[PDB]
């Protein structure tokens, strides 16, 4: 039933009586549901020890992986390109897939084409796919390029991009002029991370493998600037807002901000901003190439070195203080560009937070998830601000990132409780806040379950989620932050101690119980 | 517009395609004739995409475990395979569920063998036996698992339906093999098909000799409702107020006990024909169980719908069928006495799977407002012989539409409102049309029955009539 | 006791058994206490509407008041300014207060002097302590400029400030050049936006009444812009940069974001920024003169219009889309420049915004307070929303405002229930969201003693405070934030969005009762 | 470092002061010396502040609405003028208390008169009138009303007592006209002698008459603790372990009735004697309860303060003060085991009210720290007299600093830790020097009694030793 002037959407409505009765009916009724005191009795023993130590003996299971598969990295290594389309060689139900996962994240459109190869396929390639894909997609989207990857299916059975490509241009259904760089991500190795690093290397090759011998390094007086997965908006914005405050020359390889962030006034864009062609072919003559998440982007890294001879910096990701400082004091003596007063003072305010904040960050517990980069930076600025990360989950990390974490977590005295974990899964990470609870979690969306789990437990075991990273579903605009430089250490300490305060307010709340220390100022 | 003109933009919309994809493309595009009533004589449908024109289609998995296999609550389903599909796909569609997640509810958590390369180079078989020990130590509350294959899977020649055989013995447990790989048919459509065999196969028959269950003259089954934001339970209250016995919903809020039980019922009521026509026409044929397709969206057909199904028991049923449809009389006038007015006469488009396009036209006319336009992703033939019926004189329907058509018809139709997924809302509020997510209902509903009709029309008026729209264009230009 | 290695503050200390037996003695031994059953009575009797009756007749006493008195403004306008100190003529109590609260408010140090009238000078005036407060503050703080307001004493026993000023450079106490701006602040009389109004209408007619003879209209090609009583950071810098990307000529009148928010870097810098003298001289050459916050800018008005000659443009405050809309081509009519593609972008980025989220927002019932300008503007925006803003209250609003403010919910579907009050307090506040419950309240922290009353009634009646405006004492950093402009209603616009997302998500985290519409996806 | 240096330091600082303001402030800057025993020959204190310093100081009605009558958590309390005096103090400090708050408890409300110019010009009286009789429609519960005059009400020449007598009587209730608007006296001091007067003349005798309460050989009363964080908690569970009955707590968590029950204890225990010595000599002459000063700051003053408090009993008393110390020693032994190494040898300058810059000193020590600088808003010097017995040798002392005093001292004495106000606390950060606030003990606390050193050394470590204070300066600066 519904009261037209107050209608109920499924919460609240299930829980009126009527539905209420009718649910019991059919649980007692037809589902041979386990006895409730069963279910309690499984749920606390699957946050005992116990538990944990067969939930980590697992080899062959996962449940609730932290990562992706490669082709989703280079859908949007794509994006970031002037008018291109991305376009995944092989079968269509993966596109779908892409699109979502990015359309839920960003509220935006993700423009991506597949060429649908089917069973007839498998048994004689999908060459005549990639010929029709290629011609109809530039006919009907117009894209002045075509980036290629290759879903699993493809990768299984062998195509040979390279050729496939070749001969359509061969037969006349693209124009040989026209750039379709091209790489193989097959979804089995590594993860959505190493896909962005191969197709951007794949369309670095495109534009300079074959044209070296007129290249001079230093030439353009610029220092180019490979962002990595990047899904934070305000991430691309500061990098080149703090470049352009230094005066410094930059080309940003792979730029999707324009058209992840389109107006809304009356027309769709398809294709927005996104590095040009040209900075492609010219970025062999920049002074150098800044990598700003280097875990993750190995290969670009050797032919940037190898074929460009660029000598990339040994920086990490620009997050927090230090890291902040180490990016803008290289960029500094590349450039030969002084840092202006207005980053001087940007680090200053950022300092002047963390005193400000620092009574109530300190010895705070946090468990925390993500891609390498992006971990290993929240575990640097978290040792800054006087937390302790106690558990580090990088699901797609590897023994070599591993040792440099547990060396940043050992030159602080705030890394003495921490471990880092790679190859785990988010159920792994459930055991270890339930058995060794931490204050907090850091994480993307996926983590709402864990919290979920706790409260099950308990308010006291409660483990409330702070939504830092990739995908954020539930909640809205959180892909404006920023995480990066000053800025995004500034916005994260904010949501951090913010967190602690509200988490306090609740707390505290009961009248006549707890609300002694609900205190007006904190 | 006239049927000239939509005809007119048609050819005006396929000039831009290459020789190839424009003659397959017209064959998919048709403007409704009430002197045609076979689809067969005037459009095409479950074909292959044609490459590189951005389909909004999905694979053969999404159909199965997306959309078959996932909702079955007590069931632990494998993403077999690389990591990916099963993260893509997990907690994305709203089949809602009760249970206790992670002890004996599973729905919203993603199983995954996470093939790595050396899984393709020796196989797979091995894994997933392994994998299979592991979930029995960490899941024991699990009634039953389903292995949904991905792509490599067929590809590499493993062979799950013997390690299924092999570990369901050893175990005494029902572990259901799923040749649902993304590369085979042409959409989700041949999931549905792949997956409902399965239960046949591997399900079904389980309890075929059993005779413990106590049946009544009164026993149905939901079949094809996946309770999207609780669809299904709005849909049971009312046919359990009617006096009948919902003994299995297929497959929202599914136990693998109530598939079992469903050839006990006396009738089983069809909901989605496209994705469990197949299983019906099974029941049919080997236990004598009719069924019969009937529609919930929007009180017109809910009432329509009740007075069939009472039609097909007794007397004290069809009277029961009258106390519910004059119980609820009230408020669905209600509903349409505050929103009718405000959304009389708007026009909409729509595009979805394989039954929304055609089934919840009768809402939006019990609303007042007219569908322009409507196509699926994947539906077959008998789907468009039973939309034309539906659909207006001189409507556009249109058959696996491309992102360039869905944009292109729309900038000439100017709908009020468009109706349909993920992928394409946010093209077309950018072009300043309100647009509803007519597959998760933009994370509201239920929108079956009477109660889900409030939801529904509260829903169309506030995007409808939402001041947003009134300010796309800048005051300077 | 205490754990060494779990060290507990108050909460949760004085849980332990031990504390909680002593309290229970405390209370039973001495306290004669009245019995729970009669407070949960009297309780209960407090959120009824015959007891809202009875508020409402309130005409002598305020409870919980949402405003405070006209120095505080004097002192926040004089820190705008540049090296200028602020000097509040009167009782020394009050400055340390003033100090505190815009303390608490900014974690930043707030200068301001005393001359420390006591019991003396209440019966012979305070002429000696101004001829020496002058001089000591002048030699050992060394501003450029002393601004001078009143404590409510100096107002009652009537010190003539410009006549003290005026002696204590005749008899040499401060150089007859040194600028000693002056106004009359009585606390007895509208609220702090009052003082600073008088404050600014005192400085500006220091600087230029005498001096108009050679003032010529338009002639510097600027604008000026009069922000009034502003406690956000984020609307001094979202007004300039917007001027500044449309090649606006501009002078801000009152500029204090530098010397709160100075760089944490070693050095404590008592002054940084603020508009300097010259621009306040030459600011009659300007174009026109816009005011930011009209309806706390009556006197400075006055005084533009009739001394400066400027036709000040009747404009709402820049918040939300059609008020920032107008102001924009407001000053694009008056500056002569384009609205830049730049701006045109950031707006469609905000309608892209709302486009994205009107599903969540649509409907929501809102009590909100604050100062008249911010109130109107948030309620513009929330009806720009969809939402429904039930209960508005202006503590210190008027008749002539209530009456605007009604207009602008008449012209909206969406303000058919909403009534506005003035001269209330937060104590009728709180029995407007018994009575009439509303979704959330939008309020300073104030409002956190609102949603613990209406959570001790019962979670369903909790109405959960989102904290907008000043003071914000309980969480940290906020007064970085924006509230003007198209990035101050998508900062508002994110907040709101997520503070509905999160309650949805703590109503539906409950295992197997209502976590069925505990959707990954939002 | 030395007394020669401190001292030019002194002169130096006063070289920007005007002639007379220079000579003032000269008498209220001075050097600790062991052989110099009375602060009435070495230095000035309790005067009026110079005009235009920045003096940190508040007012009388701050001493009395915010610090004596305020904390009372039954009563209500008007702020009794225009609205900004009760806004800036509303909930600023954190007096600590059990109640339902608008119900039976009222602290962290600001009930006001809210003066207009209208009251300014016909008074204030009949308004007052009114205001009661709507606190007692709308609060019933409440068990008593004071009236905290603000700086108008004796400007111009309202009558509050009148209407206090006139509407008590009517009523039947307590209703306490306070005279301390905020031009009286210099500082918050004298607001706290004119509220005890207040508390004496309308609330301390109302049960002179009665002989009901059943009294103990171990009744006590908490005198001038506030219950800052729960302070007066922390203090208390000690007493009632040592087998005292602790009747009243003044006026932290503190009701009425207790108040109107403590001239029936056997001893007054003053923490704060700053603001409390009024009523507690009065209760010694008018009852004859003996008095005495104790301090909770740390475990060696709680330990001497236990058995100098248990020495006034009988043997059981002393028996159980020493139960009570060997309970808690492996406690506050774990403490300074983990803290006192990570504090050793640092250096401490406070700047405070009334009292903690004497009393906080012991609990610096018992973490090897040293305060080589202390001073006060508003003492008297009596308290310095007790500061000189607590500080060390050549130690700088200074009553009233101002602004640019304390900067400059703190410039030259480069201090690891800085204890202060919130006035005092961003300019400090901002500098590079680890700060606690030593009045609202930054939202921490309690540091009251063995409970309260281990948040209190916990604290001083996590500021003093946070690695924010290594990052002030950009490494291309630097
Ligand atoms: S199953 Fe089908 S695409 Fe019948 S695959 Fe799809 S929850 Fe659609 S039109 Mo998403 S044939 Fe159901 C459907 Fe319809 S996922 Fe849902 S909304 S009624
Ligand atoms: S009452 Fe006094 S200023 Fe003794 S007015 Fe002040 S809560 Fe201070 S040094 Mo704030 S004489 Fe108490 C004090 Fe000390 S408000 Fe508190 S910390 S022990
Ligand atoms: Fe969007
Ligand atoms: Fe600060």
């Amino acid at each position: 039933s519904q009261q037209v002037d107050k209608i109920k959407a499924s919460y609240p409505l299930f829980l009126d009586q009527d539905y209420k009765d009718m649910l019991a009916k059919k649980r007692d009724g037809f589902e041979e549901k386990y006895p409730q005191d069963k279910i309690d009795e499984v749920f606390q023993w699957t946050t005992t020890k116990e538990y944990q130590e067969l939930n980590f003996q697992r080899e062959a299971l996962t449940v609730n992986p932290a990562k992706a598969c490669q082709p989703l990295g280079a859908v949007l290594c794509a994006l970031g390109f002037e008018k291109t389309m991305p376009y995944v060689h092989g079968s269509q139900g993966c596109v779908a897939y892409y699109r979502s996962y990015f359309n839920r994240h960003f509220r935006e459109p993700v423009s991506c084409v597949s060429d649908s190869m089917t069973e007839d396929a498998a048994v004689f390639g999908g060459q005549q796919n990639m010929k029709d894909g290629l011609q109809n997609c530039k006919a009907t989207y117009k894209p002045d390029m075509i980036a290629v990857s290759t879903t699993c299916m493809a990768e299984v059975i062998g195509d040979d991009l390279n050729a496939f490509i070749n001969n359509s241009k061969k037969e006349g259904f693209i124009p040989d002029e026209f750039p379709v760089p091209f790489a193989h991500t097959p979804a089995f190795v590594g993860s959505h991370v190493t896909g962005w690093d191969n197709m951007f290397e794949g369309i670095a090759r495109y534009f300079t493998l074959k044209s070296m011998d007129d290249k001079v390094v230093g030439s353009n007086k610029k220092i180019n600037i490979v962002p990595g997965f990047e899904t934070y908006l305000g991430n691309f914005r500061v990098i080149k807002r703090m470049l352009s405050e230094m005066g410094v020359g930059y080309s940003l390889l792979s730029d999707p901000e324009e058209v992840l962030d389109t107006p809304a006034d009356g027309q769709f864009r398809m294709y927005a901003g996104g590095t040009t062609q040209e900075e492609m072919k010219d970025a062999p003559n920049a002074l150098n190439t800044v990598l700003l998440q280097p875990w993750h982007l190995e290969k670009t890294k050797k032919f940037v070195e190898g074929t460009w001879k660029h000598e990339v910096p040994k920086l990490n990701i620009p997050m927090g203080l230090d890291w902040t400082d180490e990016f803008l004091m290289k960029v500094s003596e590349i450039s030969g560009q002084p840092i202006p007063a207005s980053l001087t003072k940007e680090r200053g305010r950022l300092v002047d937070m963390m005193t400000d904040s620092h009574t109530w960050l300190h010895g705070k517990r946090f468990a925390l998830w993500g891609d390498p980069d992006f971990v290993m930076g929240l575990v640097k600025f978290l040792l800054e601000l006087g937390c302790e990360p106690v558990h580090i989950l990088c699901h797609n990390g590897n023994k070599r990132w591993k040792k440099a974490v547990d060396a940043i977590l050992a030159a602080s005295p705030y890394g003495k409780n921490a471990t880092v974990y790679i190859g785990k899964d988010l159920w792994h990470l459930r055991s270890l806040v339930f058995t060794d609870k931490p204050d907090f979690m850091i994480g993307n969306s996926y983590g709402k379950f864990i919290q979920r789990d706790t409260l099950h437990k308990g308010k006291e075991f409660e483990v409330p989620l702070i939504r830092i990273g990739f995908p954020i579903f539930d909640r809205h605009h959180l892909h404006r932050s920023t995480t990066l430089g000053y800025e995004g250490a500034m916005q994260i300490l904010t949501t951090l101690v913010n967190s602690i305060l509200e988490r306090l307010d609740e707390e505290t709340r009961g009248m006549q119980a707890t609300d002694y220390n609900h205190d007006l100022v904190r | 517009m006239s049927r000239e003109e939509v005809e007119s933009l048609i050819q005006e919309v396929l000039e831009v395609y290459p020789e190839k994809a424009r003659k397959d493309r017209n064959k998919h595009l048709a403007v409704n004739d009430p002197a045609v009533t076979q689809s067969k004589k005037c459009i095409i449908s479950n074909k292959k995409s044609q490459p590189g024109l951005m389909t909004i289609r999905g694979c053969a998995y999404a159909g199965s475990k997306g959309v078959v296999w996932g909702p079955i609550k007590d069931m632990i389903h494998i993403s077999h395979g690389p990591v990916g599909c099963g993260q893509y796909s997990r907690a994305g569609r709203r089949n809602y569920y009760i249970g206790t997640t992670g002890v004996n509810a599973f729905v919203t958590m993603n199983f995954t063998s996470d093939f790595q390369e050396k899984d393709i180079v020796f196989g797979g078989d091995k894994k997933l036996a392994k994998l299979i020990d592991e979930v029995e130590t960490l899941f024991p509350l699990n009634k039953g698992i389903s292995v949904q294959s991905e792509c490599p899977i067929g590809l590499i020649g493993d062979d799950i339906e013997s390690v299924s055989k092999v570990k369901g013995a050893e175990l005494s447990k029902t572990i259901v093999p799923v040749r649902c790989e993304g590369f085979r048919g042409v959409s989700q459509s041949l999931g549905h098909h792949i997956a409902n065999d399965a239960v046949r196969d591997w399900v079904l028959g389980k309890r075929d000799e059993d005779t413990t269950f106590a049946s009544t003259p009164y026993d149905v089954a939901i079949i094809g409702d996946y309770n999207i934001g609780g669809d299904a339970w709005s849909s049971r209250i009312l046919l359990e107020e009617m006096g009948l016995r919902c003994v299995a919903q297929w497959s929202g809020d599914g136990s693998i006990s109530e598939i079992e039980l469903t050839p006990k019922v006396k009738l089983n009521l069809v909901h989605c024909y496209r994705s469990m026509n197949y299983i019906s026409r099974h029941m049919e044929e080997k236990y004598g169980i009719p069924w019969m397709e009937y529609n919930f969206f929007g009180p017109t057909k809910t009432i329509e719908s009740l007075r069939a199904i009472a039609a097909k028991f007794d007397e004290s049923i069809q009277k029961k069928c009258e106390e519910v449809i004059a119980k609820y009389k009230p408020e669905w006038e209600a509903v349409v006495a505050k929103y009718r007015p405000r959304l009389e006469g708007k026009r909409v488009m729509l595009y979805i799977g394989g039954l929304r396009p055609r089934h919840v036209i009768g809402a939006y006319e019990d609303l007042g407002m007219e569908v322009v336009g409507t196509g699926y992703e994947f539906a077959h033939n008998d789907d468009y012989d039973r939309t034309m019926k539906e659909m207006g004189d001189s409507t556009l329907l249109y058959d696996d539409v491309t992102g360039y058509e869905f944009e292109e018809f729309v900038k000439r139709i100017k709908p009020d409102l468009i109706g349909s997924g993920i992928k394409e809302k946010f093209i077309f509020q950018k072009m300043g049309i309100p647009f509803r997510e007519m597959h998760s209902w933009d994370y509201s509903g239920p929108y079956h029955g009477f109660d889900g009709f409030a939801i529904f029309a509260r829903d169309m008026d506030m995007t409808l009539n939402n001041p947003c729209w009134k300010k796309l264009q800048a005051p300077w230009e």
